[PDB]
């Protein structure tokens, strides 16, 4: 049975170590969501600090890939960095070559392709990651692009990841279903945050202090993280209506 | 059992099966014993003969006028890890006009060894050695182990039978270190010290070597009569 | 079955078994602990007295990375080593070219992305070995621990090895004890008596205790090692709580 | 060419003229020769344009990869990168770049890269064909912790006379004013600085 | 060769001559200096004519392909970009000299690139041995927010310029406009001010004059089958 | 490390037998059957194309028989794609001569220089062989009309009439049983149809299921053409020689 | 010294009604010393004819080049290279070659099997194309070539009138190089029948 | 830190089948349904829209590709595996093709070089099979209108009409009954639809179905003007407004 340890092809035309490398996926047990708004893309995630010896600030899933483009990553850290450091290169040489800086979705598919490479070349292991890609793109607007460990990869009007996507995703679901909108009709990223933040309550049924949650928004031409005290603001405004 | 197989497989309680395999080479090997003072360095080594027809297996290998080692364990592999000290002490010598010390001599050791316990298609190196050297911070004795591990010591012993020699160096750390300025004295304890580890053999004229390295001594071995005085 | 024999396969959990059985072998070393300070950090590591034999002081086992970083680790010491000299590339690298020595956080992810590379491929094994390190840069003290699955984060207090629990249930009391924080004076003293109360679990041979740190203001923001008087002031410390 | 970068209070300005020849006829009156590294690090770049646009397209590059990984670089860090391929290509390159930037710590620095690939930091400095006939003036005339307007003032007359001088320096003068405040670009036509 | 390019209110403008050379001889009347590289980026080349189009036909390939790649309309920076660090490679060895213009989504662009690997940016520019008669008329008479009528005009009499005044440069006028929101029209031979006049006299012989000593049929088929 | 996935394609069994390239032959077992038969005035290519659908586009069509230079052709059986990378080999192998020493490639030439590339993947590289067996019909000025057929092992050799594919042992006792060495082309295209009739699976023989080509020194004035046949071409051949 | 002039020769060619020409000189020489008489510089591949002028040992390796590949296109496209296609070929080959070029002076000429369309093209040693028209000129007596050509072409000729034009263009230029003439032939092109003449000149 | 797989992850088996060719084939069976139909004056692919979410944008997942002006693509199987080959289809038409010739390769030699690909994933050292079959329809002029069917082992063959994946058993026998060498390209468009219909479950709109034909030549999506022999794409993506009118007379 040597065809679950490396990626061939099984009897049925699978490949476990592909769907394997995606239950690696869940090891850290933090969900993200990401949703778009007007002018903007919001994703949090959630934030967990088990060890009280641990130096809070450094505990991070969401990278800043450029200036425009951010990624959370669902999985291990080191893979998550690997990833990161990756799309860092990518990136800027893409801009060092081409003269513009590189697309969300352009990004997107070639980690893409490179994750590919993995599942189908024995001597490299697929990385435990599923990568969501946010920026507000020059030509396509607000942009949301996940890609996985299979090499997948497609935009969303918004998604969700982690043990309890399910569950996010429903309730995403059933909003864009009344509002019958692509996005978050909503002119400041403030407000979006606090949308995304309150369906991520609802969904998962917990409450969250400034300590809970990890914050990522792209505007036009920067994405940014929020500090805790950026993020108590936006629970103060969902608590006081 | 099943984690055996190559150097590149830790087994379920963190070990390196194909390392301590290779350690075990060392404890088949003869014995050697390695010991200091503050002014000298002393090697003796028991060599070993394939049959009375034969010689005995040369155990002790000069790397430089103030750096050698004593071997136990698969000698062609202390011919590579020597060879590559020579060179080490030799670009020291050329590049910076100064000898090498002895602390650093052992680091390189530890790295050269260290590479083939973590990559594929190498094995481990199947070789011990007693590195014996004077430097300017004075008398160094050196435990190599082909795991990696290097260790400074007063003084120490490798081989078959070598926790006998071990023991009684334990006991005596307080006479021997005090041996300054008197060689033949600290041979002495040297070759009583390997005596401990000796079963139905007796030390003989072509049977003993003894190297010796110190304040005004170039390292230099001695074999054949020139050990008989200290038999 | 089959799923730990080779590096880099998942098995069906996800977990990487060989990258686990890595964690086993530094559980089996001495304990070594980080301690941040106000403006440094303090290392400190068990050293276990095999025999008499052993000379005291020079088998030294914290490693100076450039001259603003301490490296200290648990498990396999030769791949702690090798770990170390890769640091050292990958520091001088970084000042060779942007001029400026290297950041904690830079540096930290230099051996993350190196180790995390050894968990990629069957032909290599992972590193037998947690790194405790850091130092002081532009941004003041860092400190981090570093795992064979290339894993790391920041901390308060970081501890390895065989005495790894009773040293991190120390570290957790002074930092609920001091919130405006330790001294740096006060962290080697703490460390000392951290390194003594963990050696209940290596308790049958006796052991030497090594100290180093980098401060802003006791060491210029320099790795030095603890020598002498200062030292003997850690062990007497350490000494009269244990008793 | 004529460049120049002067450290003052707020921070640092850059300065440059507008000439490109080839020989004796201008190739471009209009050429932009203060060039952007990072948001508050730019270049004034003399020499080959081929070798100098090459180089700072590179550290554009770097310092893009840098601010990725590591945050902000300093001004220092962005003159050690020009100076690696200066350097290291010194046999190919015909480059001739000063280095300007703000930080809040250091606040203004200037640094010049000169041919054969060393690194000076220093309060002001002068670079290009035309700044050999203005080492007198812009000796005799800096002072420092200038303002903003002095130094806009010791700037204009400086390359004015710079341009008066030399024929490969001509056309507008082109300034980047770099401070806390942000990045200000600035322009003076020649019957501005010609009657000066 | 002269060669010029442009802009005006919603677009930029590219002209160039027709004639390639070799030394003092005319070798080609009616070539095309203005190269494809997208259907909405144009690059006008003066310098070694292989090397002109080599060049702008390695990247117009490329583009395609980055192109397809990123889903998106390639932009004139792109270009610009890989040309100039290709052609800086080769430090000048690649005699190629060009103008690059086009229209992107970030608008409309107006560079020039030399064989050694350094840009430009202008609003008008002109290349080749014609570069200084059309500059001549450049200087002269360009403005801002030229109309296309006069930009036409402009760019014409600026190639024109290069024609009469300058012997590495003549016959006709190729231009390519390119507007913002519209389909970029390539217009060749848009002025003919260089038609032979008709001869003195007809040259063609009477059958027979040239002596011949073997006549045969070349068989240029695949098997003369059974 | 990776040894642990080897398949080892390149060593003896205890028996003295490429595993492998038993194993490859076995495969071409199971491919549509090529015959080769060779007459005193040329040589004859018939081969059963294998995936009878009503949809496929014959006459667009090439499994079998491939055009490697104007004198030399190859009827395959096995793996097409596999094929394919080795005609654009014999291809390049057949220009390489011509363009050296002026001269068409000699038949024996290319079809050692095929069967020696195999060869390799045998001995060398850790690589799979290549699973096909080619036949090869070509002319030249020194031996004149030839036949011969490679396999995976790299071993090849001279026939008067020949078959691969499926059924070999019973075509090849057919043939055996029919042929003669004074035969003619006309005769031997009867034969190599008749032949596959009898040994064929299928329940009949009809023209979309084959490919079928001839060598002739019977061009205008002394050449020799390469006839591979039109779909309609063959439905005349069947009707001629009565078979439908 | 100047690899394109120590051999010798020429290559013309020429557009009529519904048919081309292409027409080459027999000489090859070192330098002063005449070698050959028989050094024919214009090949065919089906039917795409391709002239080569400049050092001879280019325009035999290049024939040879040629004719692989397009015996290989022919296998592999199952059609005969066309004129328009193979001129991209020659042009691609040569730019191959641009800092170690082949010192040549290639000329094509054919008709377009499908539309008929008569075609011409020549090239500098690099590949840049020159697809005229009118005519084509290559070789050490080009200059000569383009007085003749430009003086005596009209256009829409007769393939038996064309056949004059090409051939006192040819002859009367060799006339007036050193190093071109002894002996030349021309090409008539037609859409399915090739007539090659071989013309009678002065042999000095 | 070195590949140590120089070796062929694919081999024969003492049955003289090639295991990991054949398990590829089975990811392809298990891939959503996709069809072509060839016209007298043009060919039509097909396949169904497989949304993995409904948050998903199906319109950024492209299943039929544009590889020349006048070849396109689409698949069945693993989608990655189609992106990558995809890519490689367009360089590889740029490379040993368009760089040397001046112009697109023909449908029968792009083709080719794909299948040489595939090929080679199949043999090389280190790599498994592409785990797809690829349905490539176009247009070159002296071939015409042509459609190849590519699978993992490198194999292709030209059909008529075909269909790969899920449902291809009866959507073939579906074909035979329908298809005649005198259909008009909308004749093929409107039995590529009803086709398509028997293997798909939910919804069948022009949101769930993507549609692309290689037919007349495309001026108005050509982008320039002014030069008389390019005349435009022959391949063209059909909108979902352009299939739902169709769909009306269905
Ligand atoms: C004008 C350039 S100038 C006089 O330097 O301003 C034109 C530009 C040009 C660009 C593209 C094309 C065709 N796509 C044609 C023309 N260039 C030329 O006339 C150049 C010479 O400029 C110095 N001509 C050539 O390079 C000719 C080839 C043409 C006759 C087809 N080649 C050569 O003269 C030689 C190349 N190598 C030699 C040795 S000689
Ligand atoms: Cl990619
Ligand atoms: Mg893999
Ligand atoms: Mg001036
Ligand atoms: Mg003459
Ligand atoms: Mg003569």
């Amino acid at each position: 049975g040597y065809d679950r340890h490396i990626t061939i092809f099984s009897p049925e035309g699978r490949l476990y170590q592909v769907e394997y490398a995606f239950k690696a996926t869940n090891q850290t047990n933090i969900n993200s969501l990401a949703v778009r708004g007007k002018d903007c893309t919001v994703v949090i995630s959630q934030k967990k600090v088990p060890d009280k010896l641990l130096d809070p600030t450094t505990v991070s899933y969401i990278f800043c890939i450029s200036r425009t483009i951010g990624m959370v990553v669902n999985g291990p850290i080191p893979d998550a960095r690997n990833a990161a450091l990756r799309a860092k290169a990518e990136a800027a040489e893409f801009r060092y070559k081409y003269g513009y800086d590189m697309p969300c979705d352009v990004l997107a598919k070639r980690m893409a392709n490179l994750s590919q490479i993995y599942t189908q070349r024995a001597y490299m292991r697929p990385l435990g990651v599923i990568l969501t890609f946010v920026s507000v793109d020059e030509e396509l607007g607000p942009s949301i692009y996940k890609t996985d460990p299979a090499g997948y990869y497609v935009g969303y009007k918004a998604t969700a990841t982690g043990p309890k996507q399910q569950e996010i995703t429903t309730n995403l679901e059933n909003h864009f279903k009344k509002s019958k909108i692509d996005h978050i009709n909503e002119e400041s990223w403030e407000k979006v945050v606090e949308f995304a933040i309150t369906h991520m309550i609802d969904a998962l049924g917990t409450e969250f202090s400034k300590n809970d949650l990890e914050v990522g928004v792209a505007t036009k031409d920067k994405f940014f993280t929020l500090s805790a005290e950026n993020i108590e603001e936006r629970l103060v405004a969902i608590a006081e209506q | 059992n099943n984690y055996d197989g190559d150097t590149v497989t830790f087994s379920p309680t963190g070990r390196l099966f194909q390392v301590e395999y290779a350690l075990e080479a060392i404890k088949q090997g003869s014995v050697t014993v390695g010991l200091r003072s503050n002014t000298h360095a002393v090697l003796v080594a028991l060599k070993r003969n394939a049959d009375e027809l034969s010689s005995y297996q040369k155990k002790i290998i000069k790397c430089d006028e103030h750096m050698g080692l004593s071997l136990a364990g698969l000698a062609p592999d202390a011919r590579v890890l020597s060879n590559y000290l020579r060179q080490q002490c030799n670009y020291s010598s050329l590049v910076f006009n100064r000898k090498l010390a002895v602390e650093r001599a052992g680091h390189l050791l530890c790295d050269k060894a260290q590479k083939n316990t973590q990559s594929y298609g190498g094995r481990p190196y199947g070789v011990g050695l007693l590195i014996i050297g004077y430097d300017k911070s004075g008398a160094h004795l050196l435990e190599f182990q082909p795991s990696g591990n290097v260790t400074e010591l007063y003084g120490t012993a490798i081989g078959a039978r070598s926790q006998g020699a071990k023991t009684y160096l334990e006991r005596t750390l307080d006479t021997f270190i005090k041996i300054d300025g008197n060689p033949d004295e600290l041979i002495k304890a040297g070759v009583e010290a390997i005596s401990q580890s000796l079963r139905d053999e007796s030390l003989t004229v072509d049977n003993l070597s003894i190297a010796i390295v110190g304040k005004d001594t170039p390292f230099t071995i001695y074999d054949g009569e020139a050990v008989a005085k200290y038999i | 079955t089959g799923y730990d024999l080779s590096n880099s396969v998942f098995s069906p959990d996800g977990r990487n078994f060989q990258v686990e059985y890595a964690v086993k072998a530094v559980e089996n070393g001495t304990t070594s602990i980080g301690i941040k300070c106000n403006d440094g950090v303090v290392f400190a590591v068990e050293k276990l007295i095999t025999s008499k034999l052993l000379v005291p002081q020079k088998n030294v086992k914290i490693q100076v990375v450039d001259r603003h970083i301490g490296c200290v680790y648990s498990g396999l010491i030769p791949d702690g080593r090798h770990l170390v000299n890769r640091g050292r590339e990958e520091a001088a690298s970084f000042k060779k070219l942007y001029k400026t020595p290297i950041p904690i956080p830079a540096f930290a992810d230099r051996l993350g992305q190196y180790v995390q590379a050894h968990t990629l491929y069957n032909s290599v094994r992972p590193f037998g070995v947690s790194t405790i390190f850091g130092g002081v840069d532009k941004n003041g003290a860092h400190l981090y621990m570093l795992e064979p699955s290339g894993s790391y984060w920041g901390y308060k207090g970081a501890a390895t090895g065989k005495g790894r629990q009773s040293a991190k249930a120390e570290l957790e009391k002074l930092v609920d004890h001091h919130p405006e924080g330790l001294s740096a004076r006060e962290a080697v003293k703490q460390a000392a008596k951290i390194i003594y109360l963990a050696h209940e679990d290596n308790k049958e041979k006796d052991f030497e205790l090594e100290i180093s740190w980098c401060s802003l203001s006791e060491t210029n923001g320099l790795h030095k090692f603890v020598k002498g008087d200062l030292l003997q002031e850690a062990i007497d410390f350490a000494q009269k709580e244990i008793n | 060419t004529s460049i120049m970068a002067v450290t003052f209070k707020d921070g640092v300005i850059l300065g440059a003229d507008s000439r490109t020849t080839t020989g004796a006829y201008i190739a471009n009156r209009v050429t932009d020769k203060l060039t952007r590294v990072h948001d508050k690090i730019w270049c004034c770049r003399s020499g080959s344009a081929a070798d100098t646009q090459a180089i700072a397209d590179i550290v554009q590059y770097h310092l893009e990869l840098y601010t990725s990984q590591y945050g902000t670089p300093s001004t220092e860090t962005a003159a050690s990168v020009f100076k690696e391929l200066c350097y290291e290509n010194k046999d190919n390159l015909t480059a001739g770049i000063i280095v300007a930037g703000y930080d809040d710590k250091n606040k203004g620095e200037v640094y010049t890269i000169p041919l054969g690939g060393s690194v000076h930091k220093l309060p002001y400095a002068i670079a290009g064909s035309g700044s050999t006939f203005i080492y007198g003036y812009c000796d005799k005339n800096f002072r420092e912790n200038m303002s903003k307007e002095e130094t806009v003032d010791f700037i204009k007359h400086s390359l004015s006379q710079a341009i008066k001088w030399d024929g490969s320096s001509g056309g507008v003068i082109r300034m980047v004013v770099l401070t806390a405040a942000g990045v200000e670009r600035l322009i003076f036509y020649p019957d501005e600085y010609e009657q000066l | 060769t002269t060669i010029a390019g442009l802009v005006f209110q919603d677009g930029v403008i590219l002209g160039a001559d027709t004639r390639a050379t070799n030394d003092s001889v005319v070798a080609d009347k009616s070539c095309e200096k203005i190269h494809f590289i997208a259907p909405k980026i144009y690059c006008c080349g003066a310098g070694v004519a292989a090397d002109a189009e080599a060049v702008t036909q390695l990247i117009g390939s490329n583009i395609e392909l980055h192109s397809l790649y990123t889903s998106r309309e390639p932009r004139v920076v792109s270009a610009l970009q890989m040309l100039k660090q290709h052609l800086f490679k080769y430090q000048g060895h690649i005699g190629a000299y060009l103008i690059v213009a086009g229209v992107d989504p970030t608008g409309s662009h107006l560079f020039s690139i030399h064989a050694h690997g350094s840009t430009d940016v202008g609003y008008y520019l002109s290349l080749g041995s014609g570069s200084l008669a059309a500059m001549a008329v450049l200087e002269s008479h360009w403005k801002q927010d030229l109309t296309k009528e006069e930009a036409i005009k402009l760019a014409s009499d600026a190639i024109q310029a290069g024609i009469w005044n300058d012997l590495g440069s003549g016959s006709n006028v190729d231009v390519c406009v390119m507007e913002i929101g519209k389909d970029a029209e390539y217009l060749r031979n848009y002025l003919t001010p260089n038609v032979r006049e008709e001869k003195q006299k007809s040259y063609k012989f009477p059958r027979g004059t040239t002596a011949v000593l073997k006549e045969s049929i070349v068989n240029i088929c695949d098997i003369q089958e059974e | 490390g990776s040894r642990r996935y080897d398949s080892r394609t390149t060593i003896f069994s205890p028996e003295g037998r490429l595993y492998q390239v038993e194993y490859a032959l076995e495969s071409i077992s199971h491919a549509g059957t090529a015959i080769g038969i060779m007459a005193s005035d040329g040589i004859v290519l018939a081969a059963e194309r294998k995936v009878t659908s009503t949809l496929l586009e014959q006459d667009t069509s090439t499994e079998k028989l491939y055009k490697l230079n104007d004198k030399i052709a190859v009827a395959v059986a096995g793996l097409t794609a596999d094929a394919e990378i080795l005609i654009n080999t014999a291809r390049i192998h057949a220009q390489n001569y011509l363009k050296t020493y002026n001269e068409d490639i000699p038949v024996e030439i290319l079809v050692r220089r095929l069967s020696d590339i195999k060869q390799g993947y045998t001995q060398h590289g850790g690589l799979r062989p290549f699973g096909v067996s080619f036949i090869y019909a070509g002319y030249d000025d020194r031996y004149g009309y030839q036949l011969y057929t490679s396999n995976p092992s790299g071993n090849y050799t001279g026939w008067k009439a020949i078959s691969v594919g499926a059924n070999t042992s019973a075509a090849q006792t057919l043939l055996q049983m029919d042929y003669k060495d004074d035969m003619k082309v006309d005769d031997a295209i009867e034969l190599a149809l008749k032949t596959l009739s009898k040994t064929t699976d299928s329940s009949a023989l009809t023209y979309d299921r084959l490919e079928f080509a001839t060598i002739r020194k019977g061009a205008n004035d002394g050449e020799v053409y390469q006839k591979i046949f039109k779909p309609q071409e063959i439905k005349d051949i069947l009707v001629k020689t009565g078979i439908t | 010294s100047d690899p394109s002039s120590i051999n010798g020769g020429i290559v013309v060619a020429m557009t009529g009604k519904d048919c081309v020409a292409i027409a080459c000189d027999l000489r090859l020489g070192s330098q002063s010393l005449g070698v050959s008489n028989k050094f024919e510089k214009i090949f065919h591949y089906g039917h795409v004819f391709l002239g080569i002028t400049g050092l001879a040992t280019d325009v035999t390796t290049l024939n040879e080049m040629f004719r692989y590949k397009t015996n290989l296109y022919k296998l592999k496209e199952e059609r005969a290279i066309e004129p328009e296609t193979f001129t991209q070929l020659v042009s691609s080959s040569l730019y191959e070659r641009r800092f170690g070029p082949y010192f040549v002076g290639p000329v094509v000429a054919g008709i377009n099997s499908k539309s008929g369309k008569p075609f011409i093209a020549g090239f500098d040693l690099i590949g840049c194309i020159d697809e005229a028209k009118d005519f084509i000129v290559s070789g050490t007596a080009s200059d000569q070539l383009f007085g003749m050509c430009e003086s005596l072409y009209e256009p829409n000729l007769e393939p038996e009138d064309l056949f004059e034009t090409i051939s006192q263009a040819l002859l009367n230029a060799a006339d007036r190089d050193a190093l071109s003439g002894w002996g030349a032939v021309v090409y008539i092109i037609k859409k399915d029948e090739v007539v090659k003449r071989y013309l009678k000149m002065r042999q000095d | 830190m070195t590949d140590r797989y120089s070796f062929s992850l694919t081999t024969f088996s003492p049955s003289g089948k090639l295991g990991q060719i054949d398990y590829a084939l089975t990811a392809v069976k298990q891939g959503v349904t996709s069809l072509g139909i060839k016209a007298t004056n043009g060919v039509v692919i097909a396949t169904e829209k497989k949304s993995s979410s409904p948050l998903a944008m199906s319109e950024t997942l492209s299943k039929v590709s544009l590889l020349t002006p006048d070849i396109g693509a689409v698949y069945s199987g693993m989608g990655p595996d189609y992106r990558v080959l995809v890519d490689k289809s367009r360089k590889v038409a740029h490379t040993s093709y368009k760089r040397i010739y001046g112009e697109y390769p023909p449908t029968k030699l792009l083709v080719s070089e794909v299948a040489k690909i595939m090929q080679e994933a199949t043999q090389s050292g280190g790599v498994r099979p592409f785990g797809v079959s690829l349905l490539i329809a176009g247009h070159d002029e002296f071939n015409g209108f042509s459609l190849y069917q590519v699978d993992p082992s490198g194999s292709y063959f030209p059909w008529k009409a075909t269909a790969i994946g899920k449902g291809s058993v009866a959507a073939k026998t579906f074909l035979e009954k329908r298809w005649n060498d005198e259909l008009e390209l909308e004749d093929a468009i409107h039995i590529a639809l009803l086709t398509l219909k028997e293997s798909v479950e939910g919804e069948f709109n022009g949101d769930t179905i993507e549609l692309a034909i290689i037919g007349d030549e495309n001026p108005d999506l050509l982008g320039y003007t002014g030069i008389p022999t390019d005349k435009g794409p022959r391949f063209r993506k059909l909108t979902s407004q352009e299939i739902n009118d169709r769909l009306e007379a269905l």
